[PDB]
């Protein structure tokens, strides 16, 4: 506890926003981005940081 | 917390009817849309702090 990994190439993550009120629907709409308080940002392809 | 008191219905002998499984499908997908709106019910409780 308290050592980690000296370096992680890993970059690849299935990143999400998830939304708080999705309890049933099984159904696969394209929801309003309206209602949102966040969104993720695109990855630009500019050079490796 | 407080919760509203979900009685049981009376214990009907269970016929094996597969039929049912859809028209229950068909009530939760309806339930699932009405999720998005009816959010201030009373049959729409959040976990309370």
């Amino acid at each position: 506890k308290g050592v980690h990994f000296d370096s992680c190439n890993l970059d690849d993550l299935e990143w999400r926003v998830d939304d708080s009120n999705a309890n049933n629907d099984n159904n696969g709409g394209g929801g309003s981005n309206q209602e949102r308080s966040f969104s993720l940002l695109p990855l630009q392809k500019t050079n490796t940081p | 917390q407080l919760q509203v008191a979900n009685l049981p219905k009376d214990h009907q002998i269970q016929d094996s009817s597969h039929h049912q499984q859809i028209q229950q499908q068909e009530q939760q997908q309806q339930q699932q849309q009405q999720q998005s709106t009816c959010q201030d019910t009373i049959f729409s409780i959040k976990k309370q702090k």
